[PDB]
DNA sequence: TTTTTTTTTTT
C-alpha cells in the first residue's frame, strides 16, 4: 500500500515509499500518449535539449489522469516530491541524451496550472508549506544577485577546506570546529569550490480591478531561483506557483509585540498572462483597395473623423527611418498633436491606440526621465526608468500636454530632434537612447477653439515645439442637426448592450507582420514632381500673413511617403502616393491658418491639387451649407427650431457651376446622402430636410 | 486601529484611539471606514525590546456591525429579500406600489425646508444612483451622478448637505478650507515599525459607494482641486510615490456646495464667470442648481412661518410619512435593480437630445455652460 | 571560423540540413545536441573552444552524421605546420588564394589582383594569406544568402531539357558575382542545393544554365553551363558546343573570350533570341 | 526693442526674403539637395592657427 | 537621501 498511517511529509521520506515513488514517476515519464499516440515527454524533452534549458514542464491534469496517488501526495508535502521528480527526470534525459552531463547536470520539473487558482489576500496559516497558485501584478525586482548553494569554507590555521554544507533560505549556514586542528574560529568562504546560483526577489500584489473591490490591495514576496530569474518586469501580470514558506523575523516581533513570522512564496513556475500565415495577407494586400478597408478598423466606436483616422493610421505603422549618407540623422518617427474643444473623444483616441499598438506606454501631463529612487526591496538608491525610455522603440502617449512644467518642456524638445537623453544626475553620468513616436492632445484656450486666430494661438504652446510635430489635426465642433441623431443613436445603443443583462485579429497580426517584412525603396522620379508645387505655394503663402510650407514640412511629407509602404507592402515610391503625401502635408497646414486665409488658400489649392477624393463629397459640401445657413436665417427672425427645413433646388447648381459637375440625379440615386436625411422633388424642386 | 465614534466625543476634544487585535477566522471582518462593534478583553502588553513599559491593547474575539440594516445576519435581491422580516417586506411592497412616491420621499426626507422643489428631486435621484456599466475593452462608464449647488447667502445649501450626510449610512462630510490633497484622495505614510511607506485611505475612499459631501468647494486651493478632478474623471485614484505604485477604486458620488464670486450670483454672466472652479471640473458634474434670493414677499412670509413653527414645536409639526429608518430599507432594496431601455424610450431619448441642442441655437436667446 | 558558422556555410551540410527553411533549421540544433556541444561553445571561435570538447571531435561528428544521412563526411587531405601557431589545411590555402584573385572591388587593370594572389603563396607573406582568409569568409557568407534567395522564391525555371535561372541587381551582394570566373562556383553550389531540395524526379537530373548581368553600359550578361549533377558525375560538360551552335543559328553577338568555352557574354536583347534556338537545338 | 539694446551691437542686417520665381528655382534646387539625403574640416584648423599667430 | 503639514525668507 502507498498510503499508511503516518504524516504525508514523513511517509514520503521513508526509504520504501521514496523508492516506490521514484520508480512510479519514471513509468509515467516514459509512457504517456496524448490523444494521438505521441509520447509527449519524448518530443518535449527533445525540444528542451535542443536549447540547453534544464527545466521540464509537467501539466498537472495529465499527472492526475495517468497517476491517481502522486497527484494527491503532491500539494501536501511538495518540498520532497519535487526533489524526487528531479532525480527521475534526470535519469530519463541522461538516457535519451547520454552526453547531456556536459550541460548543467541538474533538472528541475515545473508544474503547470494546479486546479486551485486563488486570491492573494485569502492566504491564511492553513497553507504553510503547500503548493499554491495565485495571480497578480509584479511591482518590483532586484538585480540578479548570486547566492551560495553548496558552500565550502577553509580553516585559517591548517589550510584545509571544511565540509560542503548546503544553504537553506532561512538561516546562515554554520560550520563547526575544524576536524583537523580543532581551530574553532571565523572561517571564510572558498570562492573556487563553492557553487552559486542565481537569485532574484520580487514583490507581487493584487491585480488593480480584479479583487480590490472596496479595500486596499495586499502584496506578497516571491523568490525566483536559478532558471527563473528575469521572467517578469515591473508592470507584468503573472501567475505564480510556489511553496508558501514562512520564516522567523525578529523585527516584526518588536513592532507587533507578538511572535509573528514573515512569509514568502518560493516560486516554482511563472507563466505570464499578457499580449505576445502570410498566404492570406498576400491577396489581402493585393486588394489594391486596402486603404478604405483599414481606415475604418481603427477608431472602432467613435463615429466620424475619417479625416484624423487617416493621419493616425499613417502614424501607427510609421514610415521609414532612413539614414542620410551626409551625417544628418533624419528621423523616422511620426509625431501627432491633436487639439479641439472639450468633449470630442480625444482621450479615447489615445486609449484605443494604447491597446492596438504594441510595447506602448502612457502618461498624463498634469517621471518623463530616469530619476533616482530608493528601491522598495533592496533599500539602495538606484536609478529608475522614466516615461520616454519605456517607449524606446514603440509609442509614447502624452495626455494633458498643456499642463507640462518648464523642466518638462525643456526636456521634451531635446528628444524630438536628437532622440537621445543624457543623465548627469546624483546617480551617475550616462547617455541613453530614446526612439519613440509622440502622440499627444492639447486643449483650446478659453474653453473653445476659435478659428479667427492662427492655431499657434489657441494651442498655448511654445512655438519651436509645434515644429517638432509632423501632423497638426484640429478637432472642432458645430451644432449640426443631421449629426445629432447620428451621434446620439450611437451612444444610446452603446448603452443598450453593455450591462449584465477588419476585426481585432487581422490588424494586430498585421502591424506585427507589416512592421517587419518590408524595406521601402526610394527612386528619383518624384524628386522633381514636388518642387513645381513648392515654388508656387511658397509665394502663395508668403504673400499674406503666413509662413509657407518649409523644409520641416517636406521632411514630414517624405516620411509619410513610406507610411503606405507598410499598408500596401508596396515599398516602391510612385507618383500615386505622392499625390497622397502632398495632399496630407497640405491637409495638416491649411487648417492651422487664419480666417479668410484658411479659405483663400483653399480656393486656390483644394481646387488646384485636384484632390484625389470623391466626386460626391464635393456635392454635399454645397447643400449642407445651403441648408444650414437657411436654418440660421429662419432662426434669427422666428426663433422656432422648425421641423422640416425647406430649400428649393436652383441654388445648388448655381454653385455646382464652379466645380463643373452639375450631376444631381446620379447623386440622387446614390445612397451616400440619404443617411444625411435629405430629399428632392422633381416637380417641387424642394431639398426637404427632415432632421 | 479604531477611533472613538462620533456620537461619544465629549465637546471640545480630539478623539482617542486604540489597537485591537483580531486573532482568528475573524481576521478580515473589519475594514477601514466601517463602524464595527468589537467584543473581547482588554490586555496589557510589554515592550519586547527589553525582554518595563506597558501599554493597553484590546484583544477582540468577535466583531459585528453596530446597527444591522437587516437584523437577520451579516448580495442580490433574493439574499436581501430573505432577511426581510414580515412587516419589513409588507411595507417595502406597499411603498413600491405607492403612487406619487416621488413626492413623498422629498416631503419626508427634507421636512423642514420650504421650497426649492427642484433641488430635493435632484438630491433624491443622486441617492438612488444609476446603472454602472463596464465596456468590453476594459474601460468603465460612471454609474453615479454628481451634484453641485451654487447660490446666494443663507439659502439652505449646507442644510441639504447636513440632511444627506446624517440620513445616509457610509457618507462622509468635509469642508473645503480645512482639507488637503493627500487627505481627500489617498496618502503615503512611513511606518517606521515596518520602516516602509504604506497607503492611507482618504475621504474619497472611506466613503466608497456612498456620498462625499464637500461644503465650500471653491475655497480649496488650486492644487487641491486638481487631485479631486483626477478622481472624478476616471473614478480611480493613482498613487506614484516613494516606494508605492497603485491604483485604487473610488465609486463615490459627490454632493458639493459653493458660493458665487463676490458674494451674490450675478444673472448677466455665464457660470464660468460667477464661480472660480476649474474648467475641467465644471464639466464632470452634469447637474447644477443655481439658487437666487429673489427679493420677494410672499415667500418671506412662508419661510418665516415655517421657521417659527419649527422653533415653537421643536419635535412636532414634522408629519412625514415613511419614517427615516424605513426609507433606508427601501433604498437598500431598490438599489439592486438594473433597469433596461425599450426601443421606444431610446427613440424618445434621441429626440430629446435633438430638442435640447437647438434651444442653445443661435439668434433668439443665450444660456450658460453650453450644452 | 567558429564550428557553427562553418556548418551553416559549407555547401554540403547547408544542403542536407536544408539550412534555408525554418522547418529544417532545427535539424542543426538536434545534430549539435546529439553530441554534447553546448550552444555557447559552438558559437565561439574554434581556437578558443574548451580543450575538453575537441578531443575526438572528428569522430563524434562522423558518427552522428550517419544518423542523419551524411556518410561522406571525412575526406583525405594534407596539412602543414610552420612554427608555433601556423597550421593550414590544404583547402584553406585554396579558398584564400581563390578569393584574393577574385576580389570584387577592383583597383586597376585585370592583372593587379593576380600579382597580389601570386604573392601570398610564399611563406614570407603570411600577412596576405591571413588577410585573404577574411575575403574567403565574406564570400561564403554571401553565397548562402543567394542560394537562399533562389530557393525561397523558386527562380529555377524548368525551361525544358535544362533548368534555368537569372539574377536581379536590386538584391544585395549580387555585384560580387559579376566576374566571369566567380560565377561558376555559385552555379555549381546552386545545383547541389537544388537537386537536394526539389521533390521532382526529372529536375533532379537536368543540367543548369545560368545568366547574370555583366555590363550595364554595353547591356550584356554572362552565361555558363554545368553538367547534370549526381554523386558520380563523370564531369564532362557539353555546353561549349551548344552555345556556339546557338549563336551561329540565331546569328547574334557573342564572345567566347575565356579559355574554357562554357562562359559567354551576350547582349541583353539577344537573350531570348539565343535561348529559344538553344532550347530547340539541345531538344 | 530699445534704441539701447539695439545699440549694444554694431552691425544690423535686415534680412530680406525673396519670393521670385527664379529665387523659387533656387529653392527647387535646394529641395533635392536635401531630398537626396576650402573645406570646414580644414577651415577650423586654419582659424585655430590664424587666431593664435597674428598681432 | 523618500510623505505630509506649517511657518517665514526669498527669487
Ligand atoms: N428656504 C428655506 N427654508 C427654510 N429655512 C431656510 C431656508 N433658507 C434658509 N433657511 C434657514 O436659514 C439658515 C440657512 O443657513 P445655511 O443654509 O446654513 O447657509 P448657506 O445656505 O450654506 O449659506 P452660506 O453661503 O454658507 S452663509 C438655516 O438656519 C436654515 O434653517
Ligand atoms: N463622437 C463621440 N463618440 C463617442 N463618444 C464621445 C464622442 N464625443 C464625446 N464622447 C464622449 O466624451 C468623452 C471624451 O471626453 P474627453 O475628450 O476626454 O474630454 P477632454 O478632452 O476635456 O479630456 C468620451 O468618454 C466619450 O464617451
Ligand atoms: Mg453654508
Ligand atoms: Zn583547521
Amino acid at each position: 500500500e502507498d498510503l499508511k498511517g503516518h504524516s504525508v511529509r514523513e511517509w514520503v521520506s521513508m526509504a520504501g515509499p521514496r523508492l516506490e515513488i521514484h520508480h512510479r514517476f519514471k513509468n509515467f515519464l516514459r509512457t504517456h500518449v496524448d490523444s494521438h499516440g505521441h509520447n509527449v515527454f519524448k518530443e518535449r524533452i527533445s525540444d528542451m535539449c535542443k536549447e540547453n534549458r534544464e527545466s521540464l514542464v509537467v501539466n498537472y491534469e495529465d499527472l492526475a489522469a495517468r497517476e491517481h496517488v502522486l497527484a494527491y501526495f503532491l500539494p501536501e508535502a511538495p518540498a520532497e516530491l519535487l526533489q524526487i521528480f528531479d532525480e527521475a527526470a534526470l535519469e530519463v534525459v541522461l538516457a535519451m541524451y547520454p552526453k547531456y552531463d556536459r550541460i548543467t547536470n541538474h533538472i528541475h520539473v515545473r508544474i503547470s496550472h494546479l486546479p486551485l487558482v486563488e486570491e492573494l489576500r485569502s492566504l491564511r496559516q492553513l497553507h504553510l508549506n503547500q503548493l499554491i497558485r495565485t495571480s497578480g501584478v509584479v511591482t518590483s525586482c532586484t538585480g540578479v544577485l548570486p547566492q551560495l548553494s553548496m558552500v565550502k569554507y577553509n580553516c585559517n590555521k591548517c589550510n584545509f577546506v571544511l565540509g560542503p554544507f548546503c544553504q537553506s533560505q532561512n538561516q546562515e549556514v554554520k560550520p563547526g570546529s575544524c576536524p583537523e586542528c580543532q581551530s574553532a574560529g571565523p572561517f571564510e568562504v572558498n570562492m573556487e569550490e563553492t557553487i552559486y546560483q542565481n537569485y532574484q526577489r520580487i514583490r507581487i500584489q493584487e491585480s488593480p480591478g480584479k479583487v480590490a473591490a472596496g479595500r486596499l490591495p495586499r502584496s506578497k514576496d516571491a523568490i525566483l531561483l536559478a532558471d527563473l530569474v528575469d521572467s517578469c518586469k515591473p508592470g507584468d501580470e503573472i501567475e505564480l506557483t510556489g511553496i508558501y514558506h514562512n520564516n522567523y523575523d525578529g523585527s516584526l516581533n518588536t513592532a507587533n509585540g507578538f511572535p509573528v513570522f514573515a512569509t514568502v512564496i518560493l516560486a516554482n513556475h511563472v507563466a505570464k498572462k499578457d499580449n505576445k500565415d502570410v498566404k492570406m495577407i498576400t491577396s489581402l494586400s493585393k486588394d489594391q483597395q486596402i486603404g478604405e478597408k483599414i481606415f475604418a478598423s481603427i477608431a472602432p466606436s467613435i463615429y466620424g473623423h475619417e479625416d484624423i483616422k487617416r493621419g493616425l493610421a499613417l502614424a501607427l505603422f510609421g514610415g521609414e527611418p532612413k539614414n542620410p549618407g551626409g551625417k544628418h540623422k533624419v528621423r523616422g518617427d511620426i509625431n501627432v498633436l491633436l487639439c479641439g474643444d472639450p468633449g470630442t473623444a480625444k482621450s479615447q483616441f489615445l486609449k484605443y491606440i494604447e491597446k492596438v499598438s504594441s510595447r506602448a506606454i502612457f502618461t498624463t501631463g498634469q517621471g518623463l526621465t530616469a530619476y533616482v529612487q530608493r528601491h522598495p526591496v533592496s533599500r539602495e538608491w538606484t536609478l529608475e526608468a522614466g516615461a520616454l525610455v519605456l517607449a524606446d522603440r514603440g509609442v509614447c502617449l502624452i495626455d494633458e500636454f498643456d499642463k507640462m512644467n518648464d523642466q518638462d518642456r525643456t526636456s521634451i524638445h531635446e528628444a524630438m530632434e536628437q532622440q537621445s537623453i543624457s543623465i548627469s544626475k546624483a546617480g551617475i553620468v550616462t547617455s541613453l537612447q530614446a526612439r519613440c513616436t509622440v502622440i499627444a492632445a492639447a486643449n483650446p484656450i478659453g474653453g473653445r477653439y476659435d478659428p479667427s486666430l492662427t492655431f499657434s494661438e489657441n494651442v498655448d504652446l511654445t512655438e519651436p515645439i509645434i515644429s517638432r510635430f509632423d501632423i497638426l489635426c484640429v478637432v472642432r465642433d458645430t451644432v449640426d442637426p443631421v449629426q445629432d441623431e447620428m451621434l446620439a443613436r450611437f451612444v444610446v445603443g452603446s448603452h443598450v448592450r453593455h450591462h449584465p443583462s477588419l476585426p481585432q485579429e487581422v490588424l494586430k497580426k498585421y502591424i506585427i507582420y507589416a512592421k517587419e517584412r518590408v524595406h521601402p525603396k526610394l527612386n528619383q522620379m518624384d524628386q522633381d514632381k514636388v518642387a513645381k508645387m513648392y515654388s508656387d505655394l511658397r509665394k502663395e503663402s508668403m504673400a499674406t500673413g503666413s509662413i509657407p510650407i518649409t523644409v520641416r514640412h517636406i521632411e514630414s511629407m517624405i516620411r509619410m511617403a513610406e507610411a503606405h509602404a507598410r499598408i500596401h507592402l508596396r515599398d516602391y515610391v510612385i507618383e500615386d502616393d505622392v499625390n497622397m503625401a502632398i495632399r496630407v502635408m497640405l491637409e495638416s497646414f491649411i487648417d492651422t491658418q487664419k480666417f479668410s486665409v484658411m479659405r483663400s488658400m483653399r480656393k486656390t489649392f483644394a481646387r488646384y491639387l485636384s484632390f484625389r477624393r470623391d466626386n460626391n463629397e464635393l456635392l454635399l459640401f454645397i447643400l449642407k451649407q445651403l441648408v444650414a445657413e437657411q436654418v440660421t436665417y429662419q432662426r434669427n427672425r422666428f426663433g422656432a427650431q422648425q421641423d422640416t427645413i425647406e430649400v428649393p433646388e436652383k441654388d445648388l447648381v448655381d454653385k455646382a457651376r464652379q466645380i463643373n459637375i452639375h450631376n444631381l440625379s446620379a447623386f440622387y440615386d446614390s445612397e451616400l446622402f440619404r443617411m444625411n436625411k435629405f430629399s428632392h422633388d422633381l416637380k417641387r424642386k424642394m431639398i426637404l430636410q427632415q432632421f | 486601529r479604531i477611533q472613538e465614534t462620533q456620537a461619544e466625543l465629549p465637546r471640545g476634544s480630539i478623539p482617542r484611539s486604540l489597537e485591537v487585535i483580531l486573532r482568528a477566522e475573524a481576521v478580515e471582518s473589519a475594514q477601514a471606514g466601517d463602524k464595527c462593534d468589537f467584543t473581547g478583553t482588554l490586555i496589557v502588553v510589554p515592550d519586547v525590546s527589553k525582554l518595563l513599559s506597558y501599554r493597553l491593547v484590546f484583544l477582540a474575539c468577535c466583531v459585528a456591525p453596530t446597527n444591522p440594516r437587516f437584523g437577520g445576519k451579516e448580495q442580490t435581491a433574493e439574499s436581501i429579500k430573505n432577511q426581510m422580516t414580515v412587516k419589513e417586506w409588507e411595507k417595502v411592497f406597499e411603498m413600491s406600489q405607492d403612487k406619487n412616491l416621488y413626492h413623498n420621499l422629498c416631503t419626508s426626507l427634507f421636512p423642514t425646508i420650504h421650497g426649492n422643489d427642484e433641488v430635493k428631486r435632484g438630491v433624491l435621484l443622486m441617492l438612488f444612483g444609476g446603472v454602472p456599466k463596464t465596456t468590453g475593452e476594459g474601460t468603465s462608464l460612471r454609474g453615479d451622478i454628481n451634484v453641485c449647488i451654487v447660490g446666494d447667502p443663507s439659502t439652505a445649501k449646507s442644510q441639504f448637505l447636513k440632511h444627506v450626510e446624517e440620513f445616509s449610512p457610509r457618507a462622509v462630510y468635509t469642508s473645503g478650507k480645512a482639507s488637503s490633497a493627500a487627505g481627500l484622495t489617498a496618502a503615503v505614510v512611513r511606518d517606521e515599525e515596518s520602516h516602509e511607506f504604506v497607503i492611507e485611505a482618504g475621504a474619497l475612499m472611506l466613503a466608497d459607494n456612498g456620498v462625499c459631501c464637500i461644503d465650500e468647494f471653491d475655497k480649496m486651493d488650486v492644487r487641491d482641486q486638481v487631485a479631486i478632478h483626477e478622481a472624478m474623471e476616471q473614478q480611480t485614484i493613482s498613487i506614484t510615490k516613494a516606494g508605492v505604485k497603485a491604483t485604487l477604486n473610488a465609486r463615490t458620488s459627490i454632493l458639493a456646495a459653493a458660493n458665487p464670486i463676490s458674494g451674490h450670483y450675478d444673472r448677466s454672466k455665464s457660470l464660468k464667470q460667477n464661480i472660480n472652479l476649474s474648467a475641467p471640473i465644471m464639466s464632470r458634474f452634469d447637474l447644477f442648481f443655481i439658487l437666487v434670493d429673489e427679493c420677494n414677499e410672499v415667500t418671506d412670509y412662508a419661510i418665516a412661518r415655517r421657521i417659527v413653527d419649527l422653533h415653537s414645536r421643536i419635535e412636532e409639526s414634522i408629519d412625514r410619512v415613511y419614517s427615516l429608518d424605513d426609507i433606508r430599507r427601501y433604498l437598500l432594496f431598490a438599489r439592486q435593480f438594473k433597469p433596461k431601455i425599450s426601443k421606444e424610450s431610446e427613440d424618445f431619448i434621441v429626440e430629446q437630445y435633438k430638442h435640447l441642442r437647438q434651444r442653445d441655437g443661435s439668434g433668439v436667446t443665450k444660456s450658460s455652460w453650453r450644452i | 571560423w567558429s564550428l557553427h558558422d562553418s556548418l551553416c556555410n559549407t555547401s554540403y551540410t547547408a544542403a542536407r540540413f536544408k539550412l534555408w527553411s525554418v522547418h529544417g533549421q532545427k535539424r542543426l540544433q538536434e545534430f549539435l545536441a546529439d553530441m554534447g556541444l553546448p550552444l555557447k561553445q559552438v558559437k565561439q571561435k574554434f581556437q578558443a573552444m574548451d580543450i575538453s570538447l575537441k578531443e575526438n571531435l572528428r569522430e563524434m561528428i562522423e558518427q552522428s552524421a550517419n544518423k542523419f544521412g551524411m556518410k561522406d563526411m571525412r575526406v583525405q587531405t594534407f596539412s602543414i605546420h610552420f612554427g608555433f601557431k601556423h597550421k593550414f589545411l590544404a583547402s584553406d590555402v585554396v579558398f584564400a588564394t581563390m578569393s584574393l584573385m577574385e576580389s570584387p572591388e577592383k583597383d586597376g587593370s585585370g592583372t593587379d589582383h593576380f600579382i597580389q594572389a601570386l604573392d601570398s603563396l610564399s611563406r614570407s607573406n603570411l600577412d596576405k594569406l591571413y588577410h585573404g582568409l577574411e575575403l574567403a569568409k565574406k564570400q561564403l557568407r554571401a553565397t548562402q544568402q543567394t542560394i537562399a534567395s533562389c530557393l525561397c522564391t523558386n527562380l529555377v525555371i524548368s525551361q525544358g531539357p535544362f533548368l534555368y535561372c537569372s539574377l536581379m541587381e536590386g538584391t544585395p551582394d549580387v555585384m560580387l558575382f559579376s566576374r566571369p570566373a566567380s560565377l561558376s562556383l555559385l552555379s555549381k553550389h546552386l545545383l547541389k542545393s537544388f537537386v537536394c531540395s526539389t521533390k521532382n524526379r526529372r529536375c533532379k537530373l537536368l543540367p543548369l544554365v545560368m545568366a547574370a548581368p555583366l555590363s550595364m553600359e554595353h547591356g550584356t550578361v554572362t552565361v555558363v553551363g554545368i553538367p547534370p549533377e549526381t554523386d558520380s558525375s563523370d564531369r564532362k560538360n557539353f555546353f561549349g558546343r551548344a552555345f556556339e551552335k546557338a549563336a551561329e543559328s540565331t546569328s547574334s553577338r557573342m564572345l567566347h573570350n575565356h579559355f574554357d568555352l562554357s562562359v559567354i557574354e551576350l547582349k541583353a536583347e539577344d537573350r531570348s533570341k539565343f535561348l529559344d534556338a538553344l532550347i530547340s537545338l539541345l531538344s | 526693442f530699445m534704441p539701447t539694446i539695439l545699440s549694444r551691437f554694431d552691425m544690423i542686417f535686415i534680412v530680406k526674403d525673396e519670393h521670385n520665381e527664379e529665387r523659387d528655382v533656387m529653392l527647387a534646387k535646394h529641395v533635392i539637395t536635401l531630398h537626396v539625403s576650402i573645406d570646414l574640416a580644414k577651415l577650423k584648423k586654419f582659424i585655430a592657427y590664424c587666431r593664435v599667430k597674428c598681432g
